[PDB]
């Protein structure tokens, strides 16, 4: 609540519970090979 | 020399744990040699 940024981008898409927890960067493994990969310095936050 | 990794040759490292974390070893490592490179300019200023 008490930070700034110069913008904030938002990402939203839709996949199944056991590929929730593969989107951190480490677990990005399988899911980033083919389908989406979050850069290993990101900076923000995950909702699902 | 290890300083604790797992294993002492660099090119092991980036092909036995995958970028998003074989720069911890990596890291681990640099901080190692730096030391002993460290140690070994002083012992040469000091005998200089």
């Amino acid at each position: 609540n008490d930070l700034c940024f110069t913008n904030v981008y938002a990402d939203s898409f839709v996949i199944r519970g056991d590929e929730v927890r593969q989107i951190a960067p480490g677990q990005t493994g399988k899911i980033a090979d083919y389908n989406y990969k979050l850069p290993d310095d990101f900076t923000g936050c995950v909702i699902a | 020399s290890n300083f604790g990794a797992i294993s002492s040759v660099l090119n092991d490292i980036l092909s036995r744990l995958d970028p998003p974390e074989a720069e911890v070893q990596i890291d681990r490592l640099i901080t190692g040699r730096l030391q002993s490179l460290q140690t070994y300019v002083t012992q040469q200023l000091i005998r200089a």
